[PDB]
């Protein structure tokens, strides 16, 4: 409603400083990296595959991104983008998920692991291997 | 980023400054990360050669003072 | 293109109005430092797409809009 | 005991900044990063003053040498030659580029003090006929002759290697005939150590810029060869038992495995880029 | 003494590049994982200029002792 929405842009702008703030933490966090986040040593004693743990890394830092997402359009409404700030954000937010489809990483990685799969794998043809 | 560049024979042998310039240009090269421009890394080779040698430069400088 | 009218903005201690020969509407800021406007109003025909030499902010805090009214003979808020 | 002097010859990493560590440090950026030893003179330390010389690289650093060797410094002068076993192709010609210079400042340095070229040399004839004895003919040996000692690092990454590509009696022992005819022909000799390993270096050392040692080429996972425990034969078997009998390009082979492994992180592209006015009457021509 | 003002002489040889230092570039990070950081400056530079000149006073150091 026109009339309730014209008088909150102050909070508004208080809001999005605040939205603002934890995006660049975010790019900040991500553009260090998960092979030097000890993110990765903890979560690698809990005991995942460094593959699985990066993803997980990129992944709830995707859904953290996107939270923030629905944060500002429920705060800045459905327009949101048409909003002189708004436009930026997704811009950026965008830009920041596509420097997050890992698809690769698994690609790659799963060609590695087929060239070890070729002969390793499987390697129980020497029940008892001489040595 | 010129601005950082052509300072970087300013500040006279401080290496926390000389570092507080590096994290600031770098800062605008991951805003040219998102938006990512065309061949970001092969302009970032040209820029580090530079400051490979106003560093070296502004070094055997100050080597040969001290 | 040729601002064919410009004002202040209604409680935007920032921000420049605009109006075009072309029929877009121009946004100026001042404290951005970029001397094009950031917000510029497409040339659809939603838009104006003839000059506006009258584009202006109408009420106040609750009570405003921006009406741009181009020669064309549309006006739009 | 006076002055004493040793010139490693640091190389890229290869446990060299660890290899003073082990042995008993700032940063290793700048090369010639000199360290003193003054360890136990026999029977107490009376300051045994054997300073290092450590450099890595090759951007110039012939002056630094001059800054390492005098024209007395010539008698303690313990070259060492350091390489690891991570890149053990490095290790088989960047042997002869550390030396190739060394024998320039043979030639660049010594060639104003000639006495001890009609001196040394038969200083070098009396000192490698002792290089043999009371130790456990001729060989074709080297020019190189002054106290001299070839060593190796990082070889406790054998099942490391062997896990990625050695798995064969050929690359293990095609490398030590290469490495103990190296030392035996430079007037050397060939010396092992790893990470956790070996305290084996200050005894030919200390023994020998005045405590011996029985040696051991057994082991064959760490070897230890003192001057005087070669032959041309010996190590001729090792190399016949399956080892491709002496081939001159299996140089190629361990410096084909993990040097000609591949580039991971390379990004020569040359990606795109376009023009304005080109583009305009190309499509100009296109218009028909 | 003489020793000192040698070890002073090898400092003074640093300009054995003549003014360029045209290979004052010493770290390589490792291979490709997930990175949105594409262009960092150079591992081997940011350092660069601390290790030198903490390094003149180390070989200083070290000859004091």
């Amino acid at each position: 409603r026109p009339h309730i929405r014209g008088a909150i842009r102050e909070y508004q702008t208080q809001l999005i400083q605040r939205v603002k703030d934890d995006i660049e933490s975010l790019h900040d966090k991500f553009k260090v990296q998960y092979p030097q986040s000890q993110a990765c040593k903890m979560s690698h004693v809990r005991d995942l595959p460094p593959v699985s743990g990066s993803i997980i890394w990129a992944k709830q830092i995707d859904r953290q991104l996107t939270a923030y997402m629905k944060r500002v359009e429920d705060v800045l409404g459905k327009g949101w983008e048409n909003h002189v700030e708004g436009q930026k954000l997704k811009q950026d937010g965008d830009s920041f998920r596509m420097k997050l489809n890992t698809q690769e990483i698994f690609d790659d990685w799963a060609r590695k692991v087929q060239q070890r799969n070729l002969g390793v794998s499987g390697r129980i043809f020497t029940i008892e291997s001489t040595r | 980023i010129d601005l950082e560049v052509r300072s970087l024979e300013t500040c006279m042998y401080d290496h926390k400054t000389f570092s507080e310039i590096l994290n600031r240009v770098q800062k605008a090269v991951d805003d040219l990360n998102l938006h990512s421009y065309s061949n970001l890394p092969i302009w970032v080779n040209k820029l580090d050669m530079e400051i490979e040698r106003i560093l070296g430069v502004r070094l055997q400088a100050g080597l040969r003072a001290w | 293109s040729a601002v064919m009218s410009a004002t202040f903005a209604k409680f935007h201690p920032n921000l420049v109005v605009g109006g075009t020969y072309s029929g877009q509407i121009v946004l100026w800021d001042n404290r951005s430092n970029k001397r094009t406007p950031v917000q510029r109003t497409p040339l659809s025909a939603a838009a104006h797409t003839h000059p506006v030499y009258c584009v202006n902010v109408v009420g106040t805090q609750n009570a405003h809009n921006l009406i741009s009214i181009s020669t064309d003979g549309k006006i739009c808020s | 005991p006076s002055g004493k002097n040793i010139l490693v010859f640091g190389e890229d990493g290869s446990g060299k900044t660890t290899l003073m560590t082990k042995l008993q440090h700032g940063k290793k950026g700048r090369g010639l990063e000199y360290l003193y030893l003054s360890v136990h003179d026999e029977d107490r330390d009376d300051h045994t003053r054997c300073n290092v010389w450590i450099l890595d690289g090759d951007l110039y650093h012939k002056g630094l040498l001059k800054f390492a060797v005098s024209a007395e410094s010539l008698p303690e002068t313990l070259v060492i030659f350091v390489a690891d076993m991570s890149r053990p192709w490095t290790v088989m010609e960047s042997l002869q580029k550390w030396a190739s210079v060394l024998r320039e400042h043979i030639d660049k340095m010594k060639i104003p003090p000639e006495k001890m070229r009609e001196l040394e040399r038969k200083f070098v004839k009396d000192f490698q006929d002792y290089m043999e004895p009371e130790e456990g003919d001729n060989v074709l040996t080297h020019n190189l002759g002054i106290p001299v000692l070839v060593v190796c690092t990082k070889c406790d990454a054998v099942s490391v290697l062997e896990k990625e590509h050695d798995y064969r009696d050929e690359h293990l022992d095609f490398i030590q005939s290469h490495l103990r005819r190296f030392c035996l022909q430079y007037g050397a000799a060939l010396i092992y150590t790893s990470v956790k390993e070996e305290k084996n270096l200050d005894l030919l050392y200390k023994y020998i810029v005045h405590f011996t040692t029985p040696a051991l080429v057994v082991e064959k996972d760490a070897v230890f060869i003192p001057a005087g425990w070669d032959n041309e034969k010996k190590i001729a078997i090792l190399h016949e038992n399956f080892t491709t009998v002496k081939p001159e390009d299996a140089y190629e082979d361990f410096i084909v495995k993990p040097p000609v492994r591949k580039l991971v992180h390379d990004k020569e592209l040359a990606a795109e880029d376009e023009q304005v006015f080109l583009m305009k009457q190309q499509s100009l021509l296109a218009k028909q | 003494x003489x020793x000192x003002x040698x070890x002073x002489x090898x400092x003074x040889x640093x300009x054995x590049x003549x003014x360029x230092x045209x290979x004052x570039x010493x770290x390589x990070x490792x291979x490709x994982x997930x990175x949105x950081x594409x262009x960092x400056x150079x591992x081997x530079l940011e350092e660069s200029y601390s290790a030198v000149m903490g390094i003149v006073s180390e070989v200083e150091q070290y000859v004091k002792v």
